[PDB]
C-alpha cells in the first residue's frame, strides 16, 4: 500500500518544480527484493523465452531456414562470413567444427523428410505424424542460436500475422462496413470452411437481400479469399494452427516482458546511487537515465 | 494565539511540516525529518558562530 | 569561433541545443527498446525541461 | 536554419508560463496544466459515459478505477499530448455562439 501515501503527499506538494525529487518519489514506490525475487523474476523470463522458443517451433518453414542459409556457405568450401556464429551452437546441460555443425544437421535431414509423408497419412491431424512433427520440432528445442539471426525470426511470423490480419480487415473494409454486414453470423461462417465458398453461397442461401446484389462486388470480395488461400498453400500451414500459435506467443512475450518490468524499478536505486559519484561533467539527470 | 493558528500537535507533526517546508514535494518520513532538523542547527560541520 | 591561443570560445544556445539533441535522441531509444512507462515519463520531462 | 525532429510533442513555455494564453484557451487551473504537464494527472479527452467528463483531474489511484470500469469507452492520458490533442479536439466557434 505504498501508493496510499502518494495520495496524501502529491495531494498536498508544494508544486515542486525539481525534476530529480518528482523522479525519486516516482520510483520510491518499490521495494528491495533479495534471495527470492531475482530466482522468480529469472524463472517467469526464462519460461517466456522457452515459450517463444515453442512460438518458433510450430512453424513449418523456420527449420528450413535454419538450414538454408548454410547450405550457401556449406558448398562455398569455407563459411567464413559471421553467419557462421549463427548456427545451431546446441546447448551442454567456441569455434564452431564440422564435427558439430554437421553431424547436428545429420539427423536435421533426415527429420526433414520423415516429418512429411506421415502427415499425408491419416490426415494432419494423425497421432505419430504429430508426435513426428513434435520430435522435429524437439532436435531444434536443443539448439541455442544468437540474437542477431533470431531477431528476425520473431519478425517472420510478426509480419505473416499481421498480413493475415489486415486481410480479414479488408473484408470489413470492402463489404461489411457498407452493406452492413452482422458479425453475430459472419464469425461463425467464417470459421467453418474459410477455404471455399459454401458459406459465401450459404448468405445468398439466406434472404439477405444485401448480399444478394454482390455480382457488382463480387470480384472484390472473393480476391481476399484469393489471397487467404494463397498464403494458406504457399506457408503450407492452415488458419486453424497459425491463430493457436499467434495466440500463446502474445502471452509468452507480454508475460517476459511485464517480468522484466517488474524487476528493473526495483533496482533504480542501484542507478541513483552510482551515478552521483560521476558529477559534474554532463549534468544530474542525463547520468540517471543512462544509468536506466 | 500562535497556539490557535499552529495546525501541529506534536513533535512527529512539526518535524514532517518543517520537512515539507524545506524540502516540499518529497514525501517525509520517521528519521529524515530529525535528521534535517539537527542538520539545520546542531551539526558541527554545517553550522557555526564564530 | 576558434582563439589566437588555440582556444574556443561559442555561445550558451550551442549547449543547449547539444543538451536538446542528447536526450532527444536517447528519447528515440527508448522507444525500440521498450522503455518502462515510468522511464519515459522521466526522459519526457527531460526533454520539457531542457 | 534547420529544424529539430521530436519524437514527443513539447510545450512552448512562453504561452505557458507567461499571463496564461493556454490555461485561458482551456479554461483550465494553471496548477493543474504543470500537474497533468509533468506526467502526475491525468485528463478526460472524451469520455463515452456520464460519469467521466471532458478536462477532469484525475489521479493515478482514482484512475486505476475507471481502468478497471470502463476501459476502452473513455479516453484519458497523460503528458503534454495529451494537452495537443485536447487542442485538436476543442471548437472555437460553438463558444463563440454559446458563451
Amino acid at each position: 500500500a505504498a501508493a496510499q501515501v502518494l495520495s496524501s503527499v502529491e495531494s498536498e506538494i508544494g508544486r515542486t518544480t525539481d525534476p530529480v525529487r518528482m523522479y525519486m518519489r516516482e520510483m520510491g514506490t518499490v521495494e528491495l527484493l533479495t534471495r527470492e525475487g531475482e530466482i522468480d523474476i529469472a524463472k517467469r523470463i526464462e519460461d517466456g523465452i522457452n515459450q517463444v522458443q515453442c512460438s518458433v517451433a510450430e512453424y513449418p518453414e523456420a527449420i528450413t531456414y535454419l538450414l538454408e542459409q548454410y547450405d550457401r556457405v556449406e558448398a562455398e568450401e569455407a563459411r567464413l562470413s559471421d553467419l557462421i556464429t549463427g548456427f545451431v551452437d546446441p546447448n551442454a546441460e567456441n569455434s564452431i567444427d564440422p564435427e558439430l555443425a554437421r553431424e547436428k544437421f545429420a539427423e536435421l535431414r533426415a527429420q526433414y523428410v520423415v516429418t512429411r509423408d506421415t502427415i499425408k497419412a491419416k490426415g494432419r491431424s494423425h497421432a505419430t505424424a504429430q508426435e513426428e512433427i513434435l520430435k522435429l520440432s524437439e532436435v531444434f528445442k536443443q539448439f541455442r542460436l544468437v540474437p542477431k539471426q533470431f531477431d528476425y525470426l520473431v519478425n517472420s511470423m510478426r509480419v505473416m500475422m499481421d498480413r493475415v490480419r489486415t486481410q480479414e480487415r479488408l473484408i470489413m473494409k470492402l463489404c461489411v462496413e457498407q452493406c452492413k454486414m452482422p458479425k453475430k453470423n459472419f464469425i461463425t461462417l467464417f470459421t467453418g470452411n474459410e477455404t471455399s465458398d459454401t458459406w459465401f453461397n450459404a448468405a445468398i442461401a439466406m434472404n439477405k437481400p444485401w448480399s444478394e446484389k454482390l455480382h457488382d462486388v463480387s470480384e472484390e470480395v472473393h480476391r481476399a479469399l484469393q489471397k487467404l488461400q494463397q498464403i494458406e498453400e504457399e506457408t503450407g500451414l492452415t488458419i486453424e494452427q497459425v491463430k493457436d500459435i499467434n495466440r500463446r506467443m502474445s502471452i509468452g512475450e507480454a508475460k517476459a516482458r511485464r517480468a522484466k518490468k517488474e524487476m528493473v524499478e526495483a533496482n533504480l536505486r542501484l542507478v541513483i546511487s552510482i551515478a552521483k559519484k560521476y558529477t559534474r561533467g554532463l549534468q544530474f539527470l542525463d547520468l540517471i537515465q543512462e544509468g536506466n | 494565539e500562535t497556539l490557535r493558528v499552529d495546525p501541529t500537535n506534536d513533535r512527529l507533526s512539526a518535524l514532517v511540516e518543517i520537512y515539507r517546508m524545506m524540502r516540499p514535494g518529497e514525501p517525509p518520513t520517521r528519521e529524515a525529518a530529525e535528521s534535517l532538523f539537527e542538520n539545520l542547527f546542531f551539526s558541527e560541520d554545517r553550522y557555526d558562530l564564530s | 569561433v576558434p582563439l589566437d591561443g588555440g582556444r574556443f570560445a561559442t555561445s550558451d544556445l550551442n549547449d543547449l541545443y547539444r543538451r536538446v539533441i542528447n536526450r532527444n535522441n536517447r528519447l528515440k531509444r527508448l522507444l525500440d527498446l521498450a522503455a518502462p512507462d515510468i522511464i519515459v515519463r522521466n526522459e519526457k520531462r527531460m526533454l520539457q525541461e531542457a | 536554419m534547420g529544424h529539430i525532429e521530436l519524437a514527443s510533442p513539447t510545450a512552448h513555455i512562453w504561452f505557458l508560463k507567461s499571463l496564461s494564453r493556454i490555461g485561458l484557451l482551456l479554461d483550465m487551473p494553471l496548477r493543474d496544466i504543470e500537474r497533468v504537464l509533468y506526467f502526475e494527472s491525468y485528463v478526460v479527452i472524451e469520455g463515452g459515459m456520464t460519469n467521466l467528463e471532458r478536462q477532469q483531474i484525475l489521479t493515478e489511484e482514482q484512475y486505476l478505477d475507471a481502468l478497471e470500469e470502463f476501459g476502452d469507452e473513455f479516453d484519458a492520458k497523460m503528458g503534454a499530448e495529451a494537452i495537443q490533442a485536447l487542442l485538436k479536439s476543442m471548437d472555437l466557434e460553438q463558444e463563440c455562439e454559446q458563451l
